[PDB]
């Protein structure tokens, strides 16, 4: 009886937050931004091509620096490139060849990754002799790792096929929390500027931002269809933004606590794999399966533009800190930089 | 011309292929000629904890082949003085209570048989096993075990192996020449059937039968039957190659010299005693002993030859009538009995007979009525001349019992009861047996047609594909005999220009500036893949196969072409002139051809490739972010 | 199945409803107005001058 209570009790307080968001739902972001202007057509070219990955690219990020990047590949080694002159400054062969993510430290001192190996790898880029070697391996999760950002040069936030996300303090490499409320495999993570919350998808199709310090789920998002397979926060830390299996891309706003808007078209039925933000946020860059990155106007839902310069699957997306390029990776095994 | 090593990197590849058939053991490789010389030499060059052991054993083995009782006396205090009293005083020796008294117990007491040091040989080897092997399966002893292992498993003779001499021997399905195997140097005898004879008097299960039982005796080196160290074949021959006697057989030689005296009977009847006593350990029997099957060497030493008429008794007994009238014993004669070894020893009794007499006991009046040589071998007991000693007549007396229950040899204890015949009273049999005693004929160097068939009285036919067929399984290798064969040609001399061009190798590449090593990578090695198919473009190109993925890269480079688990649809062995490769097909309707050095490189690379697709493709499956999604 | 784990789920979404919500066109005008304040630094709006790009012969 005491189950059974519980169980009402939790489908009562749903209806509860769901009336509530139906009380807060007086306009839509499309009725608000009705009187601006339109974007136009967003050109961009390609200025870059990073050439030197063997085999398929999972995922890239940016240095703070806003020209140095690392990604990770199929081949089972991260590259770390000067954009650029297209110059690979490193050349990291990993432990183990199921790389799926990877992520640059915010200083440029470190940069980390993981996979089907269920271990955040921490590499020390500046060593005594100026080499490249494996600094920590933060090991404590019981499924893939997903994705994995720094927060400075002593923790490290990774989300895991475990369902769960894990913050590490990287020089005990000890679990100093365990963020634990999703059914399926966080596909995802993505910290907020202050880096005092951070949001995650999933493949329980819904999305959850988290307290860093206090460790618990303050909100939970739901709406997509199918697996959340990328995440992003609006530059001002109050939105974000889900790609997922569905077809769409979702803008969800926090103090409101529901879904602003959807980024779909009749013709696009592939899966979303990558989001990212222009520097002021009007744009919604995504990477798709049909070889293709979109660029949304993000107040106004309509498709701005398309970077069409890959033969496979785009992997990955990411704009730079100053805005001045977009860095797409993609299964052909190249990366691109697009203005 | 000469055996080239492979380069040490086959190591990967092979210490995998013999981990996939349990053979990296202690068991397998100490009991192995080059394995236990490769060992060996570890522990006594590269190792301190070892030698010790090493040295103890390998004075125990010289002290087990001490012929007399003096030499063991002396070797027996040496060994205990300088293995086991002074590891005692150091107390540093690493053996149970019961050796040391079983020992000291003997020598106290004056006694010194040859297996005296038994418990320290099972103590050492238990000792041995174990940190002191796994380091060795660590040194590079073991890699050079690798790469003579992959010479080993990738033999295939043929013809143009063998440097082929005169004829030593002559039958009506085939010939015998005297040969030379180029690559070591060793001279065998080449036994050549023709198919085509074969098949003109079905013959076939015969020669079958006959590598069989070759197989089964070939073993423990037998001083005193013709045993087989190869067997292949060509499209029209059947090839064993076997202990050189160019001696001639016994028919010829005793329709030369005549009957021989009973002294010289001896000798022989001694040297088939022990090869029959070989054979018969081993659950055979010979059926077909006569004269014209025993053969001399260069010095008099005579073995048994042509197993084609023997079988395995392990499981079944015979009851057909097999073997050369005037020979056959008479449970054998009567079809629908079953018999064993006791054959053997009424055909030793016939031949024997005939050595002292010229004729078979049953053959009276140079009859070739067939069938009146087998009435009188069922019936009537023969006659032994006033001649024969009475030594002589009980040995003939028990060996030609017509009932097995009084025949000699048949009585629970076999051979050894021959040995204890009174007319062996004088034979030391371990002198016997190291061929220490002389031969009463010593044949004439280089002379002509010691050995041909009595009846030399042609025609052919065309071969059929099933024919080929059931010649598939013929080719053969016997391991002891191949690493017996090496280790006292080339092993020594091989190693040592081995050794030397790898040093050369690590001065060039430590002057050049490993990619498998801190890695997931499963194997490593060098393989040919196809370019143009028309150029005959093949590219030697050395290979790493990851988890998910196979790298490739040239000499001087790094990787940089691969191709990746997921794209593999199927692995497929194919023939590709007459050689074996590999075919892969990749997503996409394309072809990816490889080509192996040697045949377990094969096998292993299609294990390991269909293994690493299959589970990659089932772990790629399982990953969201990995796996195709519908497009 | 566990008692403890519907209590911790109920909790947790009594966390999520006691929250303090705005309306969606506050937000949205919120974030209308970042975007309009922010146009200007934003390169790939208003494209800047060859000059000060570094992905342009440079
Ligand atoms: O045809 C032969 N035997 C019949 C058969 N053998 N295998 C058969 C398979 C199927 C059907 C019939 C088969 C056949 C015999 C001989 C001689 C003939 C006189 N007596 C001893 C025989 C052994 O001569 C050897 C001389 C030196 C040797 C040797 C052997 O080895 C070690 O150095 C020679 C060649 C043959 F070809
Ligand atoms: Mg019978």
């Amino acid at each position: 009886s005491e189950l059974d209570q519980l169980r009402q009790e939790a489908e009562q307080l749903k209806n509860q937050i769901r009336d509530a968001r139906k009380a807060c739902a007086d306009a839509t972001l499309s009725q608000i931004t009705n009187n601006i202007d339109p974007v136009g057509r967003i050109q961009m070219r390609t200025r870059r091509t990073l050439r030197g990955h063997l085999a398929k690219i999972y995922a890239m990020h940016w240095g703070t620096d806003s020209r140095l990047l690392v990604s990770a590949s199929q081949d089972g080694k991260l590259i770390i490139w000067d954009s650029y002159t297209t110059n690979k400054v490193h050349a990291i062969p990993l432990r183990s060849s199921w790389v799926m993510t990877c992520a640059y430290a915010p200083s440029g001192n470190y940069v980390a990754c993981g996979g089907l190996d269920n271990i955040c790898s921490i590499y020390n880029l500046k060593t005594r002799e100026g080499n490249v070697r494996v600094s920590r391996e933060l090991a404590g999760h019981t499924g893939y790792l997903s994705c994995c950002r720094f927060l400075d040069d002593n923790q490290i936030v990774t989300s895991s096929g475990d369902t769960t996300c894990a913050l590490w303090d990287i020089e005990t490499g000890q679990q100093t929390t365990t963020f634990t409320g999703h059914t399926g495999d966080v596909m995802s993570l993505s910290l907020a500027p202050d880096t005092r919350l951070f949001v995650s998808g999933a493949c329980d199709a819904s999305a959850k931002l988290w307290d860093v310090r206090e460790g618990m789920c303050r909100q939970t998002f739901t709406g997509h269809e199918s697996d959340i397979n990328a995440i992003c926060f609006f530059p001002n830390g109050n939105a974000f933004a889900t790609g997922s299996d569905d077809a769409t891309c979702r803008l969800f706003d926090l103090r409101a606590d529901q879904e602003l808007m959807t980024y779909s078209h009749d013709n696009i039925i592939c899966g979303i794999t990558s989001v990212s933000f222009s520097k002021s946020g009007r744009l919604l860059l995504a990477g798709y399966d049909d070889f293709n990155c979109n660029v949304w106007d993000a107040l106004k839902a309509d498709r701005a533009g398309v970077l069409a310069g890959h033969d496979n699957r785009v992997s990955c997306l990411g704009v730079t800190d100053d805005g001045m390029a977009v860095a797409t990776g993609s299964w052909d095994s190249f990366l691109k930089i697009w203005n | 011309k000469k055996i080239l090593l492979p380069e040490p990197s086959i190591r990967s590849v092979m210490q995998k292929y013999l981990e996939d058939r349990g053979e990296v053991t202690f068991e397998k490789i100490f009991s192995q000629k080059l394995g236990y010389l490769l060992f060996r030499d570890f522990c006594l060059n590269h190792l301190e904890e070892a030698r010790p052991l090493v040295e103890f054993y390998e004075e125990i083995k010289k002290y087990e082949k001490l012929e007399t009782e003096e030499e063991r006396v002396a070797r027996s205090r040496e060994i205990f003085d300088s293995y086991i009293m002074k590891e005692l005083l150091a107390c540093s020796h690493p053996f149970s209570k019961s050796a040391t008294e079983h020992v000291q117990g003997h020598l106290g007491k004056k006694q010194v048989p040859p297996d005296l040091f038994q418990p320290y040989i099972e103590e050492i080897c238990q000792n041995l096993r174990g940190d002191v092997f796994q380091k060795f399966i660590e040194s590079d002893k073991f890699t050079r075990f690798c790469q003579w292992k992959n010479v080993e498993l990738n033999i295939h003779l043929t013809m143009n192996d063998f440097s082929v001499h005169r004829i030593i021997g002559r039958g009506g399905f085939g010939e015998v020449y005297g040969c030379r195997k180029a690559d070591t140097g060793k001279m065998y005898a080449m036994k050549c059937l023709d198919k085509k004879r074969i098949k003109m008097k079905q013959g076939e299960t015969l020669a079958l039968n006959e590598r069989i039982m070759l197989s089964l005796v070939s073993t423990g080196d037998c001083p005193f039957i013709v045993c087989m160290s190869y067997a292949f074949h060509t499209p029209d021959k059947l090839s064993f190659i076997l202990d050189l006697m160019n001696g001639g057989d016994l028919h010829y030689h005793l329709s030369q010299h005549g009957v021989f005296s009973e002294a010289d009977m001896r000798f022989y009847a001694a040297e088939i005693i022990l090869g029959l006593e070989h054979m018969h350990n081993r659950f055979v029997v010979y059926r077909d002993l006569k004269p014209a099957n025993i053969l001399l060497d260069e010095h008099g030493h005579v073995r048994i030859s042509d197993l084609g008429l023997a079988c395995d008794f392990s499981k079944k007994k015979p009851h057909a009538s097999v073997g050369t009238h005037g020979y056959m014993a008479p449970e054998v004669l009567q079809k629908g009995v079953a018999y064993d070894s006791s054959a053997d020893w009424f055909s030793l009794g016939c031949m024997l007979f005939k050595l002292l007499r010229g004729h078979s006991p049953f053959r009276q009046h140079k009859t070739k009525d067939k069938h009146e040589i087998d009435r009188m071998t069922l019936t009537m007991a023969v006659e032994l001349p006033d001649s024969f000693s009475p030594e002589l007549r009980s040995l003939l007396e028990g060996l030609l019992q017509r009932d097995v229950n009084r025949r000699l040899g048949c009585l629970g204890r076999g051979a050894q009861e021959v040995k204890e015949s009174p007319f062996f009273r004088s034979l030391d049999w371990q002198m016997v047996f190291l061929q220490k005693y002389p031969p009463p004929l010593i044949p004439p160097r280089g002379e002509v047609n010691a050995a041909d068939a009595f009846d030399i009285g042609t025609k052919g036919i065309k071969l059929l594909d099933s024919d080929q067929e059931l010649y598939r399984n013929f080719p053969l290798t016997i391991s002891e005999r191949w690493q017996q064969e090496v280790a006292e040609t080339v092993f020594d001399t091989i190693n040592a220009e081995t050794d030397r061009l790898e040093a050369r190798k690590k001065a060039k590449n430590k002057q050049l500036g490993d990619y498998a090593l801190g890695k997931d990578c499963i194997m490593h090695g060098y393989m040919s893949k196809m370019g143009n198919p028309f150029l005959t473009q093949w590219q030697r190109r050395y290979f790493y196969l990851f988890p998910n993925r196979l790298e490739w890269r040239g000499e001087g480079e790094a990787p940089q072409s691969l191709l990746t688990m997921e794209e593999i649809q199927s692995v497929e062995e194919t023939q590709i002139k007459e050689r074996k490769c590999l075919l892969l097909k990749i997503r996409g309707g394309k072809q990816f051809i490889l080509q192996c050095d040697s045949d377990p490189e094969l096998v292993q690379w299609k294990k390991e490739l269909r293994d690493a697709y299959r589970e990659a493709q089932q772990l790629v499956q399982r990953v969201p972010k990995m796996k195709n999604k519908p497009r | 199945a566990s008692i403890a784990q519907a209590r911790k789920l109920v909790e947790q979404l009594k966390m999520e409803a006691n929250i303090d919500r705005i309306k969606v066109s506050k937000a949205a005008a919120d974030l209308m107005a970042y975007c309009e304040a922010h146009a200007k630094e934003d390169p790939l709006l208003t494209p800047v001058p060859a000059s000060e790009n570094p992905f342009r012969e440079k």
